[PDB]
RNA sequence: GAUAGUGGCCUACCAUGGUUUCAACGGGUAACGGGGAAUAAGGGUUCGAUUCCGGAGAGGGAGCCUGAGAAACGGCUACCACAUCCAAGGAAGGCAGCAGGCGCGCAAAUUACCCAAUCCUAAUUCAGGGAGGUAGUGACAAUAAAUAACGAUACAGGGCCCAUUCGGGUCUUGUAAUUGGAAUGAGUACAAUGUAAAUACCUUAACGAGGAACAACUGGAGGGCAAGUCUGGUGCCAGCAGCCG
């Protein structure tokens, strides 16, 4: 009889399975992003989706109007932290236009390949994963972690691992040992 | 114009009408009278377990011409008798007389499957195993 | 017997040991790689598994 | 380099219980964990006040390593430390000792036992043996 | 009169009312009511045994004792139903508490650890608590995501300095059981956390990757509907096929 806990599905299927342009188009967004499932995709559409669900909402409402003034203005706020929205379109209206593309080229992956560090996204994806690349001296291993704008100024590797300069660790350090001795 | 009444007042009218109409909704019919319960093998419910009589062979209807290799299964239940499609092509002889057999629907909601006339059931599951596991030889049959 | 004929009657051809596909975002990457990397030899209506005949 | 950079936030003065409570932030860099130990003792040479009369719990790793974020209480006297401090903490620490109680499905069922007769039982036990007897 | 008190609540005398096509009454419910849930243009439709709030019930029906409070069932008395133990005289019962068993079934877990937290009870800081928590089982659902990454050489596609025929290939790409150093947690595991004591997590010494591994399955490839008129077998048979076939 202990409180319930609070679960939410953060994606959505498309309506209809196999439309094969949109299929391609799939395809194509994860070629770009280096994404492991069309889940992901889903997700950040769904994501987006919700977005468009709250401005449609607060459009319909009056302007100038109190709700309208606050929520929609918060929500905009928080799009420009995130980096989504760009300075020239702190609007509410601009919100609607925003397409899937510009969550996607926010990640912490996307982010990393486009800052050096890399070569190539699937490198970068490798790389979080492994546990090298921290953002305010904390590791992150989430791929999809949505780069604050604020933070993207302090994208690095690890003090931790390899590349940022400590141990070289498990194969570096084998081989060092089998050198040794011989 | 318009056959319903639209006064702001008439309301009892719409509704009483509307579930009045409502019955000639099939779905709704039954949903109601509870034939789900009443009548139907399975007693409104998605799977059955039966005991096996004998192994009929049932000849589909026209176009097509074949020996379609089915089940007449009693059921634990309630003990009404329904006849059950074997799928795939060996598997009839994976299930023998006197077997505990674990029979679904077809998929088409009560409804009789594409040529094969009065059979209503597939088999899922012989002594307590999967036939596509058996068919697959993934694994065996544990005797009966 | 009438029943399971054609199943006994098939040669028991073997499976090919084969190099395994790379599983998950690899699969992915590879799949994009055919698709639109490359667009090796396009006929104008974009073919996926073209019979070897 | 070791560090061991310990920080005390969040100090709220506690007259009610004769102690002072804080968030201990403790840095580690390139050593893994700090143990509790070591932290107490820590504590006491910042604090001045005894070793036994600090007490530190409930700490998790930053993720990722270099920090260790826990709980810390440090009590005026050891004797505020005993009166207050909850028994196995103590016993962690190595004030107080184990209580050696039975599996408490013994205990229940000895409870039980218990219930079914009225009285000491001495009485009873003369009745069972001679009764027993004949 | 009775009750804590109002009242046909019951009793005596009297009156003949009360409800109803704006469904009374009766019947059904595979009906506990609500908060809510699923769906999701707007309107709706279906579900709500179930974590909170009400209400009922402790096998069925009665009847009561104690008490501020019970018509209480981890109180009692009886009957009916089912059942234990017995030296046959008698005696004890009530898991729709938790664990567990049998049965029913399409359909559901450990006869585990503890009061440390949450709160509750008592004469009470102390004792008690299968309330509750903690692990065990658990692909109910939900969140995050490993199953590789970057190089060289070796055959082809694409920009072309120029297209007396070449070609260098100056620049970019894919493909080879070619080959190369790097990276890693999945595991293990000193420790230290964690914790009531432990697991596990988070943190980490030590081990831990080269194809045969540290191997992804589940379904499909006529159409609907993404994907073959490839190669064998079968020959209106075996079978497939939600539908057309
Ligand atoms: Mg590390
Ligand atoms: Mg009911
Ligand atoms: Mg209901
Ligand atoms: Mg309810
Ligand atoms: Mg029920
Ligand atoms: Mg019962
Ligand atoms: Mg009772
Ligand atoms: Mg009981
Ligand atoms: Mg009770
Ligand atoms: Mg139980
Ligand atoms: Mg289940
Ligand atoms: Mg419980
Ligand atoms: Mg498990
Ligand atoms: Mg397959
Ligand atoms: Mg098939
Ligand atoms: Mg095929
Ligand atoms: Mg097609």
């Amino acid at each position: 009889p202990r409180a319930p806990r609070t679960y939410s599905k953060t994606y959505s299927t498309p309506k209809r399975p196999y439309e094969s342009a949109r299929l391609d188009a799939e395809l194509k967004l994860a070629g770009e992003y280096g994404l492991k499932n069309k889940r992901e995709i889903y997700r950040i559409s769904f994501q987006l989706s919700k977005i468009r669900r709250a401005a449609r909402d607060l459009l319909t409402r009056d302007e100038k109007d109190p709700k309208r003034l606050f929520e929609g203005n918060a929500l905009i706020r928080r799009l420009v932290r995130i980096g989504v929205l760009s300075e020239d379109k702190k609007k509410l209206d601009y919100v609607l236009a925003l397409k899937v593309e510009d969550f996607l080229e926010r990640r912490l992956q996307t982010q990393v390949y486009k800052l050096g560090l890399a070569k190539s996204v699937h490198h970068a994806r490798v790389l979080i994963s492994q546990r090298h690349i921290a953002v305010g001296k904390q590791i992150v291993n989430i791929p999809s972690f949505m780069v604050r704008l604020e933070s993207e100024k302090h994208i690095d590797f690890a003090r931790t691992s390899p590349f940022g300069g400590a141990r070289p660790g498990r194969v570096a350090r084998k081989r060092a040992a089998a050198a040794g001795g011989e | 114009g318009k056959g319903k009444p639209r006064g702001l007042n008439s309301a009892r009218k719409l509704r009483v009408h509307r579930r009045n109409n409502r019955w000639a909704e099939t779905t709704y019919k039954k949903r109601l009278l509870g034939t789900a319960f009443k009548s139907s093998p399975f007693g409104g419910s998605s799977h059955a377990k039966g005991i096996v009589l004998e192994k009929i062979g049932i000849e589909s209807k026209q176009p097509n011409s074949a020996i379609r290799k089915c089940v007449r299964v009693q059921l634990i239940k309630n003990g009404k008798k329904v006849t059950a499609f074997v799928p795939n092509d060996g598997c009839l002889n994976f299930v023998d007389e006197n077997d505990e057999v674990l029979l679904a629907g077809f998929g088409r909601k009560g409804k009789a499957k594409g040529d094969i006339p009065g059979v209503r059931f597939k088999v899922v599951k012989v002594s307590g195993v999967s036939l596509l596991a058996l068919w697959k030889e993934k694994k065996e049959k544990p005797r009966s | 017997a009438r029943a399971g004929k054609v199943k006994s009657q098939t040669p028991k051809v073997e499976k090919q040991e084969k190099p395994k596909q790379p599983k998950g975002r690899a699969y992915k990457r590879l799949l994009y790689t055919r698709r639109f990397v490359n667009v090796t030899l396009t006929n104008g209506k974009r073919k996926m598994n073209p019979s070897p005949s | 380099s070791d560090a061991i950079t310990i920080r005390t936030r969040k100090v709220i003065s506690n007259p009610l219980l004769a102690r002072k409570q804080f968030v201990v932030d403790v840095l580690h860099p390139n050593r893994a964990n700090v143990s509790k130990d070591e932290l107490r003792e820590k504590l006491a040479e910042a604090y001045k006040a005894e070793k036994d009369a600090v007490s530190v719990f409930g700490f998790r790793t930053q993720y990722g390593g270099g920090k260790s974020t826990g709980f810390g209480l440090v009590y005026n006297s050891v004797a505020d430390a005993k009166k207050f401090e909850p028994a196995y903490r103590l016993v962690r620490y190595g004030l107080a000792e184990k209580v050696e109680k039975a599996s408490r499905q013994q205990r229940k069922q000895r409870k039980n036992r218990g219930k079914k007769i009225f009285g000491t039982g001495k009485s009873i036990a003369k009745k069972a043996a001679r009764r027993n007897a004949d």
